[PDB]
């Protein structure tokens, strides 16, 4: 009986909190941080060699042609991690890339040589963030049946951020 | 707490008002030319470097530029406390 | 490839890489030509007895397709393993253009470790003349339909 | 890579025209567009565009960076530059952290470090603990970091809560966005001690203070964030923190309030501009250029990234009528279409309109077997030049078949779940078939004749497509590394592992009746400490235990290892055709070895085992396989079960062996007389078996030999692996928030032991020329195989580098290279 | 206030609201936003708006609007250590647009 | 024993509120309005005299 | 399960436990076995001697 009424006391205490705050608030303030659950992500030195390779075959399998923007995006991403071992890793691969096997190999060997020469320079230079992805704008059309579809297509006049900034310069006060 | 490395930070106003002191330190080492080459100690500190780091694998208390201030302080402290008596 | 034993333990994951690096060093791998690490134990677990069999089927399927599976739990590769240059630790399936041969090393209690090497079937077929290969191909086809 | 811009965009700003991304400057009247600061800001942005930014040694906290959100796009920017980022997720699961991992592997610039942490911004106590975890020392578990920039973006989608319906979700959102955000800064300030490293805050301001409709307390939250500017002067932390407010404009992004992606195309026609998520990321990352950084370090900086939307009167009405007209075209083009469709369906009649809808093709599964594809001969002469006539075929081992039974089913449904992470259509009906989800019913089904797949539980026909969409959730729920399900292990409940306790009675029990010889055994095994007395009416005795006897009380204790790679739950041999008798008799692991062997031979294009004897003598078909500790289910029976005198099969000990598996194989399939051997390398046992297979075959002792390994997971094995601290503790993985399917972490920086599973694995290796003479699929060529003993020690569990000796050779002087390699 | 006298209410209908109540909180700088500060923010903003959101609900006729009077302030954090007084009184201005 | 641990459950529930909100807030949100305590002041006709 | 009770001794902190009617116990017993012969290693053999 004693704990059965003291429990009623703390219940008539607790229900006040929920009555004043409501449920969703009480459910949301549940503290969830625990230092044990951290996840540090460091081993770039390995992902670099992973990505060099993944590009090396994506190129020869035609899944990434040189004209693309994403290939240049990740080549920048590669050289953002160049290590003296990365140069050797790429260099051997480009050396033994067999050209006689097809045409895409020539593309691959040549792009690889380019990237090697580049990482040889940007080596010891500070990582840089240089987005190259294609600028895109909204384009919402309704189907001839009447369905509302939202497509974020590429701009045709504004394709590089080099152009995006000039577009931002022209502003809207004189629109 | 003698650490193994110290990172100086040139933060806001007074942060810049410190790294200029480091810059102003211009020592001379007479080379084979003999000219009084008012050359810089910290070639790694300039108008761009936001923060500088010292390293001593044994411990900063062993780096000469930090140890001998500690020694002169402890010695002058003892001497002054004695003179107080 | 090198289908690692890789039992997600402290000592094994470093010792295995140490042996692979040192033995690829002593044999004179061309620098910057590391072997890839596949770690089926991430996905299947560690079949305390039969680990080698799963690893070996993995090796043969790799030899056939040319794909290289990846540790899709490769959260963050341990810092210490960067010193082993002659190895690579993928975390994403990468279909290559063809694999010559695959290593399979597996370690046991009481210091009974072992290593297998699986060369591609093709290099076998090239030891024998045309007529035999073509005649074997026909029988294989027949067996294939029958097994199907 | 380092071009050079001579014509700064600052000169391209049209006269007295306000750019789309302009910095504002405060005056006594208030905030207004300053040309000089904004020209500077744009110049830094252009440099970032053609050359880029760098955040080497920039320590940043980023909050509310969920996938598909703005904060996630600046993470790609921070990492790519070389930051040191703290991240935070309101919720933490597997798909979250792996998304972050993909990001860090695709943009993890050298030097950059990422940290994902669970953190709810709604809790005073989460914020107290988080900065501690950031500013405390590694020796105390902290991070030793010192935040250079904070990006507290986290927010709640609250909507429809008008002024009168400010509900609990609204108060919680206000807490997350303001009254807990300020606490985060008030904490980080306290954690700071040096005034040289100020933490540039970035504050996601907004240009719409209640100018939109029903969003709850979103307004008086985001607008209360502006007080900092004046407070940076009023208060004392002017040098600890520097506020750098951003006014994020129309982001056509997901979540938050993206509810409006359809009218962006519309309002952009006023000459106003929106931004993608990457564009808004760029616009903000511009607030980190080393010159803007300094600019903030002396002035609070209002940055207006709102793309000129502030020049639209009553934008609310504009957007409302835009969405209204959009819906008014959508619905009328829908309804008029419906009307003209049904009008035609009436006039033309409903008999031809079905013929206008094309008869689409349903897809089936096309499970083939597909032996490895043979290239053409002349083609193969290109992969390999003149290797011809060189090897003796009779001395080349070649794996002609293989199969498994693992937690992902057979060798195909494991290789697929491995190399593809997702089951194809065929690889899905197979996993259904071996998990007992579908059964190929044939004949009459509820009157109608039927020959096709059928559900197993309700027995109703199912097309080949609904297989995936209907079971893929369950298959992936009950297959592979998961928490151990007791019905696969005779009630072994790791939560309630049973144990018996040696206990001495203190008061004689109540006399209970028992049998004659049982009473006799009780007396003989307890001495005078018990009594027996016959019941003359029954002949069976009573027995009373007396004070001082030793009893054995049952008990249980919560065990740790709650995870193991079970065989796909529902796997049953009957599906393969093992007679129920053998099932009822032998140890479960033998079932696994048999179901593996059969389909291994199948994978070798062998239909019936006797086919071998057409080309080879009976004494030349061996079985050099063997387990690591197989039979544990029977070792339990003979050791811990009989001691309890539970009803146990009489001849269990014949299955407790390790060669007893290959015994059953030969007894049921091969009936051969080749060399049986049986290795035990418990962990590395399936590879040494292959070495045995080769030393066998090359010796001419046998021309075909099964070789593989197999083992079974059971309780007593798991408990003792635990007490050796070999397998990863499950409870400690859940305090670390590792989900079952991801605590088997090879090579991981935070690996903690292995995760044991069960099953088997078989390969039918074979002489080369015999293989190509039978015409079997040569899947491989085992070139090398060896084993080794590591080095003298005093600890069995520690491995060593003995296997290195497969590569040792001689390197004294190479002037004369060995001509034997040419 | 809005319920009937027969149910104990007042039958009134507010023509004007003057919600001035506030807490003296002081010395709670940016780093010492304490429980008194969160309570003060509640009294001054996130419960003041609820009062209006209630009075609106209690209304039924659109001829008698209730003129709110909002004790704004010209000092948005321009003074020193007052806790959440600023981003409370300044969040009251959103009503105009709302 | 049953109510003694269920009471511990609701205690480990309640202490969360105070830990996240702190004392003064909990002491201040104590609802105090009660229609019975109203005081209507009308009789001006008397105060005038 | 409920088939037993536990109660703390506040003077000791260690508990009492009473088993209730219906629980499953494990009584020891013995039975005269047949195989009383086996080729033991010479009785008294000990490795220390080696
Ligand atoms: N996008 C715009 O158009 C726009 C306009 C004006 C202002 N803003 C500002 O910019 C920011 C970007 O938001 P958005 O609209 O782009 O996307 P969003 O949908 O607002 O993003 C919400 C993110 O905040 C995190 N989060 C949610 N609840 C949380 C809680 N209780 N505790 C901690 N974190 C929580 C989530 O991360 P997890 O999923 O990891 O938990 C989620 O990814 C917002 O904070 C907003 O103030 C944006």
């Amino acid at each position: 009986i004693k704990e059965k009424e003291a429990s009623a006391v703390l219940q008539k205490e607790l229900d006040l909190w929920e009555a004043e705050h409501g449920e969703f608030y009480a459910k949301g303030i549940q503290p969830t941080f625990s230092a044990l659950k951290s996840r540090t992500y460091d081993s770039y030195w390995n992902w670099a060699r992973q990505d060099v390779l993944s590009m090396y075959f994506d190129i020869i399998f035609g899944k990434l042609t040189s004209v693309d923007r994403e290939t240049i995006n990740q080549c920048i991403q590669i050289m953002n991690r160049a290590n003296p071992t990365l140069i050797k890793f790429m260099q051997y691969h480009i050396d033994h890339c067999p050209e006689y096997k097809g045409e895409t190999y020539k593309l691959a060997k040549r792009l690889g040589q380019q990237l090697i020469d580049n990482c040889k320079q940007v080596l010891t230079e500070d990582p840089v963030y240089k987005d190259v992805s294609r600028i895109t704008g909204p384009k919402t059309k309704v189907s001839a049946k009447g369905n509302i579809e939202y497509e974020e297509t590429q701009k045709d006049s504004v394709r590089k951020f080099e152009q995006y900034v000039y577009e931002m310069a022209q502003g809207g006060a004189m629109t | 707490n003698n650490p193994n490395e110290l990172t100086i930070h040139f933060g806001g106003a007074k942060g810049r008002a410190i790294r200029d002191n480091y810059i102003g330190m211009m020592f001379e080492t007479i080379g084979e030319d003999g000219a009084l080459k008012s050359e810089k100690i910290f070639k790694d500190i300039d108008e761009t470097t936001t923060s500088y780091t010292f390293v001593s694998p044994t411990g900063l208390l062993s780096a000469t530029q930090f140890t001998q201030p500690a020694l002169t302080l402890m010695e002058k402290a003892a001497y002054e406390d004695i003179k107080s008596k | 490839v090198a289908s690692f034993h890789g039992t997600s333990t402290v000592a094994n994951d470093k010792n295995e890489s140490a042996t692979i690096n040192n033995m690829m060093k002593h044999l004179g791998r061309s620098e910057g030509n590391p072997v890839f690490g596949v770690f089926q134990k991430y996905l299947t677990g560690h079949p305390k007895g039969a680990a080698g069999a799963w690893m070996l089927n993995g090796a043969i399927q790799i030899l056939e397709s040319g794909l290289v599976p990846g540790n899709r739990n490769a959260d963050n590769v341990d810092k210490l393993l960067e010193q082993y240059e002659y190895v690579l630790y993928p975390s994403r399936s990468i279909q290559t253009d063809g694999i010559k041969a695959v290593s399979v090393t597996s370690f046991g209690f009481g210091q009974k470790g072992a290593q297998a090497v699986v060369v591609h079937p093709d290099y076998l077929f090239a030891v024998l003349d045309r007529s035999t290969y073509e005649e074997y191909a026909t029988k294989v086809s027949a067996r294939n339909k029958k097994t199907y | 890579d380092k071009t050079s811009i001579i014509q700064p965009v600052s000169s391209t700003i049209p006269s007295q025209t306000i750019p789309f991304l302009h910095i504002q400057k405060k005056t006594k009247d208030g905030w207004e567009y300053n040309k000089k600061l904004s020209s500077l800001y744009l110049d830094g942005l252009e440099s970032a565009a053609i050359n880029g930014l760098t955040f080497k040694d920039k320590y940043v906290l980023v909050t509310g960076a969920g996938a598909g959100s703005i904060g996630a796009e600046i993470l790609q920017g921070l990492i790519s530059g070389g930051a040191k980022v703290i991240v935070t997720t309101s919720r933490f699961s597997k798909k979250v952290t792996e998304y972050y991992q993909n990001m860090y592997a695709r943009y993890g610039a050298a030097g950059s470090t990422l940290i994902v942490v669970p953190f709810n911004q709604g809790s005073k106590q989460d914020v107290d603990a988080l900065v501690q975890y950031i500013y405390d020392e590694p020796k105390k578990g902290g991070l030793g970091w010192d935040l250079d920039a904070i990006i507290p973006f986290a927010a709640i989608p609250e909507n429809g809560n008008g002024l009168d319906n400010i509900d609990s979700k609204s108060e919680f959102a206000h807490r997350i966005m303001l009254t807990n955000l300020l606490r985060l800064l008030g904490a980080v300030k306290s954690k700071k001690t040096t005034d040289t490293r100020p933490a540039q805050c970035i504050l996601p301001l907004s240009p719409n203070h209640g100018t939109f409709g029903f969003d709850g307390l979103y307004s008086e939250s985001k607008i209360s964030l502006e007080t900092l500017f004046n407070r940076w002067y009023s208060e004392d932390w002017g040098s600890k923190l520097t506020v750098c407010g951003a006014v994020i404009g129309w982001t056509r992004g997901t979540g938050l309030m993206s509810a409006n992606n359809i009218i962006a195309e519309g309002i952009e026609k006023l000459g106003v501009r929106t931004f993608s998520q990457k564009e808004m990321a760029f616009n903000i990352l511009g607030l980190l250029t080393p010159e803007i950084v300094q600019l903030c370090q002396e002035e609070p900086v209002m940055a207006d990234l709102n793309g000129g939307l502030q020049f639209i009167d009553n934008l609310k009405d504009f957007t409302s009528k835009l969405r209204t007209d959009l819906l008014e075209t959508a619905d009328i083009r829908r309804a008029v279409s419906i009307e003209s469709a049904i009008e035609q369906k009436v006039v033309n009649g409903d008999n031809v309109d079905a013929n206008y809808s094309k008869v689409m093709v349903e897809p089936r599964a096309n499970m083939k077997f597909d032996f490895p594809t043979l290239k053409s001969y002349d083609e193969i002469k290109q992969i390999a030049p003149e290797l011809e006539g060189m090897l003796d075929l009779e001395n080349v081992v070649v794996v002609t078949g293989f199969a498994e039974v693992g937690p992902w089913g057979n060798s195909r449904t494991r290789w697929e779940m491995e190399a593809y992470g997702e089951f194809s259509l065929e690889g899905a009906i197979e996993m259904a078939w071996i998990m007992g989800f579908i059964k190929y019913h044939n004949g009459n089904l509820k009157g109608k004749p039927y020959s096709g797949w059928v559900d197993a539980k309700t027995q109703t026909p199912i097309d080949e497509k609904d297989i995936k969409s209907k079971y893929e959730e369950e298959i992936l729920e009950h297959s592979g590394i998961r928490l151990i399900e007791p019905e696969l292990f005779n009630g072994y409940d790791p939560k309630k592992k049973q144990m018996i306790q040696e206990v001495v009675v203190q008061h004689d029990l109540e006399p209970f009746e028992c049998s004659k010889e049982t009473a006799e055994q009780y007396k003989h095994e307890h001495g005078e400490k018990c009594e027996i007395f016959e019941i003359e009416e029954s002949g069976e005795y009573t027995v009373r235990i007396l004070k001082g006897a030793t009893l054995y009380v049952p008990k249980a204790l919560r065990f740790d290892r709650l995870v193991a790679g079970q065989i796909p739950t529902g796997w049953d041999a009957r599906t393969y055709g093992i007679p129920e008798d053998t099932i009822s008799q032998v140890d479960p692991i033998t079932l696994y070895v048999l179901v593996a062997t059969v389909e291994a031979l199948l994978s070798a294009g062998i239909t019936d085992p006797y086919e071998f004897y057409k080309y080879v003598h009976v004494s030349e078909v061996g079985n050099c396989s063997g387990s690591g500790m197989g039979g544990v289910s029977a070792l339990r029976g003979m050791f811990k079960d009989r001691y309890a005198d539970k009803p146990v099969q009489n001849d269990i000990l014949q299955e407790s062996f390790i060669n007893t598996m290959s015994a059953w194989v030969n007894m049921l399939l091969l009936s051969s007389s080749g060399p049986i051997k049986t290795p035990v390398g418990a962990c590395a046992t399936a590879v040494e078996s292959v070495d045995i297979g080769i030393e066998t075959i090359l010796s001419g002792k046998a021309k075909v030999v099964l070789v593989g390994g197999y083992d079974d997971f059971q309780e007593e094995g798991s408990y003792e692996f635990a007490n050796m601290n070999a397998t990863s503790n499950s409870i400690e993985e859940f305090k670390h928030g590792r989900t079952p399917k991801e605590m088997s972490r090879p090579t991981t920086t935070t690996r903690n032991g292995f995760m044991e599973a069960q099953g088997s694995g078989i390969q039918v290796i074979m002489t080369a020329d015999l293989a190509l003479k039978m015409g079997v699929p040569i899947h491989a060529v085992l070139a090398m195989t060896a084993t080794a003993t590591d080095k003298i020690g005093r600890s069995v569990p520690a491995p060593g580098k003995g296997i290195l000796t497969t590569a040792r050779e001689h390197h004294g002087n190479l002037k004369y290279p060995s001509p034997l390699l040419n």
